[PDB]
């Protein structure tokens, strides 16, 4: 019938982790026959499906392993352990601590506003700073028919640039080469993340 | 500090193998142990932590085991992008400390080096300085013993020898052994030989020159 | 993945000052750390040291207490090695690497795992100043013949620091080729061979040019390797 291995080591059950560490649960037993491990979490079954990023199992050496943290993460989690004879059972409270995230913030490039001639190069500079990965895209408002708006809140825009930021500063850059005049008109760096969007407005004249 | 200790320090297989590489901690680490992969000239790979658990995205052949102070690290089935070097490294305590590494290499047939001589470039010897360098090519195994003798008498402390990793096309070794002397002294001797032995090799090989002389 | 890139590294004089950062991305940077370890030249493995988590505390290798210390820039997501009092024997690649932590109630210890690393960053220690090789031929020879294969080279001569690269007829050339590692000389010089056997056949219709470059000391040398004539 199951037993604790050191039942001294399973007075602690409160775990508060940073988020993307790693938590680790373990509940050593003993019993003849040896007995099963199952783990529930608020009380339900608990599986790999269960979180993005799975879980990583353990019966020998009767461990629960989650990699990467996150918030969602917190809770309650039974190891139940069980041969035919009896059970046992240890919940384990973890929190998980992580900093609130916040809309992009923009930082325009000091010519932006500018003026060019037929044939010449112009680039545009947007630093683009975001504590939650962002999708930068530079834009310009295009005109599909006297449409410099449309049919509801709405100016046309088509998308020149996109990218999805690695970090959480990025100097994101529009080269316009040899230029047109259709190159003239507005252009806009925006960034958007979780939270929110922010954008800034650049002019050409060629 | 605890001292980690690997062995074997190299070894040589082939690809198919069953390969056990084994760490021992000086006290007990509990299971603080990792394992990590590194080629030359690159950042070492993260492979396994906590003594058994393998990191996301790393094959399954790789597997470890080990508790207290015994480590073992076992790729079940060698293939051809696991030849590298392997370190374990315990952080039970600060400091975190790491093992002397394992080289695993991939063997291949017996392979006697072709001996080239090169004289001293005329360009070279207007400046007072002298090189004389013997290549061993395209050889197998590593092991490799290379003396110089001028006019016949054997040189020492006057040569430095540098060696290749094994070739990309046919797991190889390179070798240069370079003599250097100044101009003076270069142009008081006649012949310059270096002796090479070698395994596939079932007696010495001489290669020579005498200065200046065609 | 979290990629980390190193910069800074470069020649300082014993006694001297360097700065490493590592730059990382990724959006974690905050709740993790950032160790330090090094590799001397040809050797194994050496923790410097941790900060974790990047706005938390530090510790160092006995070896370098005192004399280095670790920092971080949270709003740039960029660690610091600030490295005073250098010594020849500090003289290696240096690696940032993401250290995350292993929380677990039934042990006493938090085991800490450097999961990702940059690329390296060389740091050289010396009173040597930087210095551009001289690139000499290992001219194709009878003595250099064999079946119907010649060998030829270029010697790399008495440069400092680390590295050289070398190329051979500006990269079309590879098959064959062997680069040696440098050497220190007994000048405390760096020295090493590029060679390559080519068809011997070859010698008088194929032209065969090293390619050498010294970063260090903005060298490039082209040297063509022919046969002396006699
Ligand atoms: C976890 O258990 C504690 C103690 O019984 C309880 O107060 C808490 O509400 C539980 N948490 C959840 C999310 O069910």
């Amino acid at each position: 019938a199951p037993y604790w291995t050191r039942p001294e080591r399973m007075d602690k059950k409160l775990l508060a982790v940073p988020a993307a560490n790693t938590v680790r649960f373990r509940c050593p037993a003993a019993g003849n026959p040896t007995p099963s491990i199952s783990w529930l979490k608020n009380g339900r079954e608990f599986r790999g499906e269960h979180r993005i990023g799975g879980i990583k199992l353990r019966h020998q050496q009767w461990s629960l392993v989650m990699e990467s943290v996150v918030p969602s993460d917190r809770g309650n989690y039974t190891c139940v352990v069980e041969n035919k004879f009896g059970s046992i059972r240890q919940t384990y409270t973890l929190d998980v601590l992580e900093r609130s995230p916040h809309r992009p913030i923009l930082q325009a490039g000091l010519p932006a506003n500018q003026t060019a001639v037929l044939g010449s190069d112009v680039e545009f500079h947007c630093k683009v700073y975001s504590d939650a990965q962002p999708h930068i895209q530079w834009l310009k408002h295009v005109e599909v028919n006297g449409s410099k708006v449309g049919p509801d809140g709405t100016p046309y825009v088509t998308v020149l640039k996109s990218w999805i930021s690695e970090s959480v500063e990025a100097d994101v850059r529009l080269r316009l080469a040899n230029v047109s005049e259709r190159d003239g008109g507005e252009y806009l760096c925006r960034a958007t993340n979780f939270i929110g969007v922010a954008e800034k407005a650049f002019w050409l004249s060629v | 500090d605890i001292q980690m200790t690997q062995s074997p320090s190299s070894l040589s297989a082939s690809v198919g193998d069953r390969v056990t590489i084994t760490c021992r901690a000086s006290q007990d680490v509990s299971t603080a142990v990792a394992w990590y992969q590194q080629k030359p000239g690159k950042a070492p790979k993260l492979l396994i932590y906590s003594a058994s658990f393998l990191y996301s995205g790393v094959p399954s052949r790789f597997s470890g085991s080990g508790s207290g102070t015994d480590f073992t690290l076992t790729i079940s089935s060698l293939q051809p992008e696991d030849f590298a070097t392997y370190y374990c490294q315990q952080s039970y305590t600060t400091p975190p400390t790491f093992g002397q590494g394992t080289k695993v290499e991939i063997k291949r047939t017996v392979a006697a080096p072709s001996v080239f001589i090169f004289p001293p470039s005329d360009e070279q010897l207007k400046s007072g300085t002298a090189s004389v360098v013997c290549l061993l090519n395209n050889f197998y195994p590593r092991e490799a013993k290379v003396q110089w003798k001028v006019d016949n008498a054997l040189q020492s402390g006057n040569s430095q020898e540098s060696v290749t990793e094994q070739d990309s096309k046919d797991s190889t070794y390179s070798l240069s052994s370079t003599l250097t002397l100044s101009k003076a002294d270069y142009e008081k001797h006649k012949v310059y030989a270096c002796e090479v032995t070698h395994q596939g090799l079932s007696s010495p090989v001489t290669k020579s020159f005498n200065r200046g002389e065609c | 993945e979290v990629q980390l890139v190193e910069s800074g590294g470069g020649l300082v004089q014993p006694g001297g000052s360097l700065r490493l950062s590592c730059a990382a991305s990724g959006f974690t940077f905050t709740s993790t750390g950032i160790s330090w370890v090094r590799q001397a030249p040809g050797k194994g493995l050496e923790w410097v040291g941790r900060i974790y988590p990047t706005n938390g505390s530090t510790n160092y290798a006995d070896s370098v207490k005192g004399r280095f210390t670790i920092s971080a820039d949270t709003s740039k997501n960029t660690a610091y090695l600030q490295m005073n009092s250098l010594r020849a024997e500090d003289t290696a690649v240096y690696y940032c690497a993401r250290t995350y932590g292993i929380y677990d109630l039934y042990v006493d210890y938090t085991e800490y795992v450097m999961d990702y690393w940059g690329q390296g960053t060389l740091v050289t220690v010396s009173s040597a100043s930087t210095k551009g090789p001289s690139v000499f031929p290992l001219a194709p020879s009878s003595k250099s013949t064999s079946g119907g294969t010649a060998a030829l080279g270029c010697l790399v001569k008495d440069y400092f620091p680390e590295p050289v690269t070398v190329s051979w007829n500006s990269g079309a050339l590879t098959s064959g080729v062997h680069t040696f590692p440098a050497v220190l000389q007994s000048s405390g010089l760096y020295s090493l061979s590029s060679v390559v056997t080519v068809p011997s056949s070859s010698l008088g219709t194929q032209t065969y040019i090293c390619n050498v470059n010294h970063k260090p000391s903005n060298t490039k040398v082209d040297k063509k390797v022919e046969p002396k004539s006699c």
